[PDB]
RNA sequence: UUAUUAUAUGCACUUGUAUGAUUAACAAUGCGAAAGAUUCAGGAUACCUUCGGGACCCGUCUUGAAACACGGACCAAGGAG
RNA sequence: AGCUGGUUCCUUCCGAAGUUUCCCUCAGGAUAGCUGGUGCAUUUUAAUAAAUAAUCUUAUCUGGUAAAGCGAA
RNA sequence: AAGAUCAAGGUUAUGAUAUAAAUGUCCCAGUGGGCCACUUUUGGUAAGCAGAACUGGCGCUGUGGGAUGAACCAAACGUAA
RNA sequence: ACCUAUACAUUACCGCUAAAGUAGAUGAUUUAUAUUACUUGUGAUAUAAAUUUUGAAACUUUAGUGAGUAGGAAGGUACAA
RNA sequence: GAGGUGUCAGAAAAGUUACCAUAGGGAUAACUGGCUUGUGGCGGCCAAGCGUUCAUAGCGACGUCGCUUUUUGAUCCUUCG
RNA sequence: GCCAACGACCAUACCACGCUGAAUACAUCGGUUCUCGUCCGAUCACCGAAAUUAAGCAGCGUCGCGGGCGGUUAGUACUUAGAUGGGGGACCGCUUGGGAACACCGCGUGUUGUUGGCCU
C-alpha cells in the first residue's frame, strides 16, 4: 500500500543535472522578489532548508508574503476536488521570478508607442495580437533556374 | 480511387529574416485534391524532412494528360509492402491514360499480392518508346499484323424480357 | 474475497460537472503570515492618514523648506 | 463580390503569361458540420464540439479561420467535416436557414429591417445580405455576426460515403475538402 | 444528440411570492402593472421585494431610519422600507418622515406618528411617488439570524467562530476534547 | 461619354401579392329528409378474421436475468416508511 | 438482525455511485466526491465590458517516460 | 513594504463561447460489490484471471447494425407524416 | 444507383423549461357617416353600427429540448372519515 | 509534559463442535460446464547423429511450432431458499 | 590591451605540451624582533631589504584533450489523434499533428559588471 512520504520519486526533481553541481551561485538571491510578482517553483535540492514539497514543483504562484529568508508563493493547486490555495514558505534559491509577467509589461509599453505613433498618423492603431492567418499571393520567380525534380523510392536496405 | 494526377509544390514555412526554402515538386495519383497534397508530404518526408503544419502548402494543381487518344505504353516502377516483406516491381502497363494506367495498376496490384491501395508507393513513370519493353504480354500489342480473335460474348440479362423466349443462344453462327 | 483497491475512474468527470471552481483577484486583500511586525504599523498607517488634501500639502512645503536628501539613497 | 473574383482570375492570367507563378492567396473562413454522435465521444472533443455550438449532428457554424480555431478543428476531425464555404452558400443557409439569438430564443430573420436589428451598430450592416457579407469577409465584427446566428441544422447531402470516419485522402469524407465542399455544402441546405 | 442541453434551465428565482396573502399580491400587481408601463427600477425591485421570503426579509428598526436622516441629500425624504419595520428604544429624538412599509409594528407606529410623521402603505406612496420621487430603499440586516452563525460548522481549518449546534450552554457542554490545545486539539 | 439601378410615380378602385403555421377560388356528390330515419365518411373497443413485423417471466438480490438463479398453481380480501 | 425476502396509485422534470478517508473496518456506516431540491445575490455573465467562468491558441515554467547511450557516471 | 492619496493613457490590449453564472442552505438522498472496450501496463504460460493509468460505455440504453448478443459500431429514444 | 434508426431536416400536435405582454371599462378600441376646426389632408365632437365583463394565484404569445435505475422534487387520481 | 493501546484515529479476552443450531452467501471452497493449457496426452518442423554404406526404412539431439482439453494446476462466470 | 581588487554567469574559463609577459601590479621571492600559529616560521603571524616573469595568474599557439552551438543525423526514431485499415498473432502500413539522441561535420577556446591604476 502505496507511496507516502514527501521525496516520493525525487530522485530526478532534486537532481543537479551534469556540469552544474555544487553550491547555489549568489545571483539568485541577488534578484529582489515584491509581493505581487509572479514566480516559478524549481526544487533545488542542495539547498535543504526551505524545500517545496514535491508537487509545487514547476507549480507556479505569486507572493503573498516575504519574510527574512523566505519567499511565500500562493500556488492554487488542483485538489480532488475544489482547488484550495496554499501559502508555501519556501527559499529563493527554489525560488525564480516568472518572465511570463514581463510579456504583460511589454505589452504596455509597446501599446502605449504604437498608440501613439498611430494617433500623430492620425489613423489607426489595431493593436490587438491576430495569431498567424493564411497569408498571401505568392509569386515565385525562377530566376536562378526553374523547378522539376519528383522523388522517392529505392528504400530497400536491411 | 479515380486517378488525377496532380502537381503539388511546398515550400517549408517563410521567416523574412530567413530566405527561400527550396521549392520542392511532384506528381501524385490522387483522386483527390487533398490526397494530392496528403501523399505528397509523405513521400517529401522521405527525402527532406518538411512536416505539415511546420510546412508549407505552395501550390496544389493538377496536370493535364499530353495524350489521351494516344496508344503508349508505360513503365511504371513500384515499391509494394508485404505483410513481412517490403518489395520492388516493374511492370508495364498499355493505357491511354498515365491515370488510366495507375488506376489499372491499383487494381493488378491489390489481386495478385494483395497490394493494399495504402500500401502501395508510386516510383516513377516513362513513355516506353521502342522495344524496350521486356513487356511479353505487351510487345504482343506492337506486332505487325494486328488481326486477333473476338473469343467469346456477354449475354445482357436477358433482353429486354426478362421472359427471354428465343433463346440466347449461345451460337452466334 | 479480492475486492479492489483504487481507481481514479469518474473523478475526473465528476469534477467539471459542478466546476472544480478557481476563487478570486482579491482587491480587499488577504493576510497570514506577514511577520506580525509589518502588521503593527500597516495598522498605524491607515490611522495617521486621518485625509488628506491639506496634510500632503503641508508636507509637500516642509520638503521645499528643507531640502532635504541628498544623503539617505547612497547610504 | 463581382469585382472580388475578378482579381483572383486576373492575378492568375497575368502571372502564367509573364511564366511567372503566382500562387493564389490562401483561403480565410471555414463551414463546420457536425457528423458525430454525442455519445461515444471522448471528452477533448466533447468540450470542443459545445463550444462551437455545434449541439447535434448535421448543425453547422461558421468559424473564422486562424491558428486558434484549425487545432480544435484536428481534435474534431472524425467528427466534422469542413472546408471553404461560397457565398452563394452562405446566402442559401441564411435566408432560409437562418435564426436569431436573441434573449436565448432561437428567432426567424427575413427583413433586412431585423439585420438592421442588432448589426447596424457594425456600420456598414443593415441587411440580410450585409450579415453574410461578415462572416464571409471575416469583417472585424466576426464575433458577434456569428454568435447572433444560431447554428444552422441542415438535412443530409446526397450519397454522403459509407466510410464516414476516414480522411478526405482515403475517399472518406472527413477533412478540410477545400474547395470541393462547394458541391456538398449547396446540396445539403 | 444534443451537445449539450444539460443543466441549469429551472432556475432561481420566484415569478409571484409564496404567500397566500391577498393583501401582499394586490401590492405585487400593483407595482407589477407600474414595472413596464413606468419604466424605472424602483418599480422593477419593489415587485422582487415583495416576493421575498421572511427571510430576506429581516425587520428594519425605527434607529436605521434616523441614521439615513443623517445623509447628504437626504432630508425630504419618505423612507420604503418593504419589510416589518420595529421600534428602537434607545433612540432619543426621533425624526420627522413619512415612511412607508408592508407592516409597522404598534410601538413603532406611535414614535413615527409622534415625530410627527406619516405611516404609510406603499399603495397610496405608489399614488404620491409612481415616479419613486425622493424615497429611500432600505433593506434589513439578514446577518443577525442564529442559522446564519451555525453556517460553516467546521473543525480543521483555522476558522469558525461558527457556534455549535448545542441544546445547553455551560461546562460540560462542549468545552473539552476539540476545543483546546489541552485535551489534544484546538478547534 | 455611355449603360444600369433607385428617388422625384399621388388618389380612387381592386375576388390582385405578402401579412411572418396565407388551402382556397371554382364545382360536383352524400344529406340535416318533424317524430321517424335513409345515405356517406371514419374506428385493433370487447372479440372474431385475414396478412406482415415485433413481443422470451414477472418480482428481486446481482456486473449482467428469458435463464438449467430464488418466491409465485389460480382468485378475492386483510397487508408494510 | 449490518442479513434475506417483501413494501401498497400515476404522470411530469431533473438524475447517480460502486470512489476518498477512518472504523474488530472488509456483507455496514460515518466522511468527502458525485445527486436533487430549496432558493439568494448580480446580470453589460438582465429583464422594455475596461466584470468573468473555462477550453483552444499564444507567451512563460516544469518533467526523466518513449526513444537514445554504454568508445558518458 | 503594505495601506494608500493624485494625476497621465485611442481601440482594453489571444481565439471561440456562456447552455446565464457565482454563492448558501439541506448537512440531503442514493453510493462505498462494479463490469467492459480503445490505448498504456503489472503479476501470471495464460484465462470469459488478479490488479493500475487515461478516456468512453454498460451499471441507468432501447432503436438501427454486428444472423444472434448488457457492453463493440452507428446512435442517446415525446407523438406522427 | 439503391435500401435504411425513435439519428438527421420540416411540419402539426403533447409536455417542460425559456422569453414577452396582458391588468384606464363612470373607460378603451375599431368601423361608417354628418357637422365643425385646419390644409391638400387630419383631428375634435355628435349620431349610427360593432368588439371588449381576462381563475390577470391565468391566458394569449413565443422558442429550445425530452433515454433513464437508485433517488429527489413538482402536480393529480382513487379510498374512508 | 510523560506513562499506551503495533488491529499503531485507541475492544480488556483461550480451545473444540464429525452431537451441533441459525441468519445468509455462488461476494466463497468441494462439484458439473466455460476460459486457459504451464503441466499431461497426441502430432509436426528443421536435422547433429544412430542405422556396414547411406541424416529421415525405423529413429532422432540441441532447438522450435502446434493441437487436444481426455491429466493436473491456474480461475470462480454460473449453481450453496 | 594589460593589471589589481571585488565579482557575475559558470569548463569557449579545464587539461596537456611549448612560447611570451613591458608598466601601476598579483605572483615569483627573502628576513624572523614582535604579535600569533605551527612537531617544523612549509602554512599561518609579522618585517618588505636582494633577485624574476620560468611558474602561478594572464595571454598566445595547438586540424590536440575536453567543452559549447548549429547543421548533418532525422521528420527518421518515437508518439498524439482515426478507421467495420492490414496481419494468425507478434505487430505493421496509411492518414492528421508534434518531434529526438548518440554520431559526423563546421566554427569558437572565457566574456563581462563595479572600482583603482598602468599602457608597451
Amino acid at each position: 500500500t502505496n507511496s507516502k512520504g514527501y521525496r516520493r520519486g525525487t530522485r530526478d526533481m532534486f537532481s543537479r543535472p551534469f556540469r552544474k553541481h555544487g553550491v547555489i551561485p549568489l545571483s539568485t538571491y541577488m534578484r529582489v522578489f515584491k509581493i505581487g510578482d509572479i514566480v516559478d517553483i524549481k526544487g533545488h535540492g542542495a539547498v535543504q532548508k526551505g524545500l517545496p514539497y514535491k508537487a509545487y514543483h514547476g507549480k507556479t504562484g505569486r507572493i503573498f508574503n516575504v519574510t527574512q529568508h523566505a519567499v511565500g508563493v500562493i500556488v492554487n493547486k488542483r485538489v480532488r476536488g475544489k482547488i484550495l490555495a496554499k501559502r508555501v514558505n519556501v527559499r529563493i534559491e527554489h525560488i525564480h521570478h516568472s518572465k511570463c509577467r514581463e510579456d504583460f509589461l511589454r505589452r504596455v509599453k509597446e501599446n502605449e508607442r504604437l498608440l501613439k505613433e498611430a494617433k500623430e498618423k492620425g489613423q489607426w492603431v489595431s493593436l490587438k495580437r491576430q495569431p498567424e492567418q493564411p497569408k498571401k499571393a505568392h509569386f515565385v520567380k525562377k530566376l536562378e533556374e526553374p523547378i522539376a525534380l519528383a522523388p522517392i523510392p529505392y528504400e530497400f536496405i536491411a | 480511387g479515380l486517378l488525377k494526377e496532380y502537381e503539388v509544390v511546398g515550400r517549408k514555412l517563410p521567416s523574412e529574416k530567413e530566405p527561400q526554402t527550396p521549392l520542392y515538386k511532384m506528381r501524385i495519383f490522387a483522386p483527390d485534391n487533398i490526397v494530392a497534397k496528403s501523399r505528397f508530404w509523405y513521400f517529401l518526408r522521405q527525402l527532406k524532412k518538411f512536416k505539415k503544419t511546420t510546412g508549407e502548402i505552395v501550390s496544389i494543381k493538377q496536370v493535364y494528360e499530353t495524350s489521351p487518344v494516344k496508344i503508349k505504353n508505360f513503365g511504371i516502377w513500384l515499391r509494394y509492402d508485404s505483410r513481412s516483406g517490403t518489395h520492388n516491381m516493374y511492370r508495364e502497363y498499355r493505357d491511354l491514360t498515365v491515370g488510366g494506367a495507375v488506376t489499372q495498376c491499383y487494381r493488378d496490384m491489390g489481386a495478385r499480392h494483395r497490394a493494399r491501395a495504402h500500401s502501395i508507393q508510386i516510383i516513377k513513370v516513362d513513355s516506353i518508346p521502342a522495344a524496350k519493353t521486356r513487356r511479353v504480354h505487351v510487345k504482343q500489342f506492337h506486332d505487325s499484323k494486328i488481326k486477333f480473335p473476338l473469343v467469346q460474348r456477354v449475354h445482357h440479362k436477358g433482353n429486354r424480357k426478362l421472359f427471354s423466349f428465343r433463346k440466347p443462344r449461345t451460337y452466334f453462327q | 474475497a479480492k475486492s479492489k483497491n483504487h481507481t481514479n475512474h469518474n473523478q475526473n468527470k465528476k469534477a467539471h460537472r459542478n466546476g472544480i471552481k478557481r476563487p478570486l483577484r482579491k482587491r480587499h486583500e488577504s493576510t497570514l503570515g506577514m511577520d506580525v511586525k509589518f502588521l503593527i504599523n500597516q495598522r498605524y498607517a491607515r490611522k495617521g492618514n486621518l485625509s488628506r488634501e491639506e496634510s500632503v500639502k503641508r508636507y509637500n512645503e516642509r520638503i521645499a523648506s528643507q531640502k532635504g536628501k541628498p544623503k539617505p539613497v547612497t547610504l | 463580390y463581382i469585382k472580388a473574383e475578378q482579381r483572383e482570375i486576373k492575378l492568375r492570367r497575368l502571372a502564367k503569361k509573364r511564366n511567372q507563378f503566382y500562387v493564389p492567396a490562401e483561403a480565410k473562413l471555414a463551414f463546420v458540420v457536425r457528423i458525430r454522435g454525442i455519445n461515444k465521444v471522448a471528452p477533448k472533443v466533447r468540450k470542443v464540439l459545445q463550444l462551437f455550438r455545434l449541439r447535434q449532428i448535421n448543425n453547422g457554424v461558421f468559424i473564422k479561420l486562424n491558428k486558434a480555431t484549425i487545432n480544435m478543428l484536428r481534435i474534431a476531425e472524425p467528427y466534422i467535416t469542413w472546408g471553404y464555404p461560397n457565398l452563394k452558400s452562405v446566402r442559401e443557409l441564411i435566408y432560409k436557414r437562418g435564426f436569431v439569438k436573441h434573449n436565448r430564443q432561437r428567432v426567424p430573420i427575413t427583413d433586412n429591417f431585423v439585420i438592421e436589428r442588432k448589426l447596424r451598430q457594425a456600420h456598414q450592416i443593415q441587411c440580410v445580405e450585409d450579415l453574410v457579407h461578415e462572416i464571409f469577409t471575416v469583417g472585424p465584427n466576426f464575433k458577434y455576426a456569428s454568435n447572433f446566428l444560431w447554428p444552422f441544422k441542415l438535412n443530409t447531402p446526397t450519397g454522403g460515403w459509407r466510410k464516414k470516419a476516414n480522411h478526405y485522402v482515403n475517399g472518406g469524407d472527413f477533412g478540410n475538402r477545400e474547395d470541393q465542399i462547394n458541391r456538398l455544402l449547396r446540396k445539403m441546405v | 444528440g444534443i451537445d449539450i442541453n444539460h443543466k441549469y434551465d429551472r432556475k432561481v428565482r420566484r415569478t409571484e411570492p409564496k404567500s397566500q396573502d391577498v393583501y401582499l399580491r394586490l401590492l405585487v400587481k400593483l407595482y407589477r402593472f407600474l414595472q413596464r408601463r413606468t419604466n424605472k427600477k424602483f418599480n422593477r425591485i419593489i415587485l422582487k421585494r415583495l416576493f421575498m421570503s421572511k427571510i430576506n426579509r429581516p425587520p428594519l428598526s425605527l434607529q436605521r431610519i434616523a441614521r439615513f436622516f443623517k445623509a447628504a441629500n437626504q432630508p425630504e425624504s419618505t423612507i420604503v422600507v418593504v419589510g416589518t419595520v420595529t421600534d428602537d428604544a434607545r433612540l432619543l429624538v426621533v425624526p420627522k418622515l413619512t415612511v412607508c412599509a408592508l407592516h409597522v409594528t404598534q410601538t413603532a407606529r406611535e414614535r413615527i406618528l409622534k415625530a410627527g410623521g406619516e405611516v404609510l402603505t406603499f399603495d397610496q406612496l405608489a399614488l404620491r411617488s409612481p415616479t419613486g420621487k425622493n424615497t429611500l430603499l432600505l433593506q434589513g440586516r439578514r446577518t443577525a439570524r442564529t442559522a446564519c452563525k451555525h453556517f460553516g460548522k467546521a473543525p480543521g481549518v483555522p476558522h469558525s467562530h461558527t457556534r455549535p449546534y448545542v441544546r445547553s450552554k455551560g461546562r460540560k457542554f462542549e468545552r473539552a476534547r476539540g476545543r483546546r490545545s489541552s485535551c489534544g486539539y484546538k478547534k
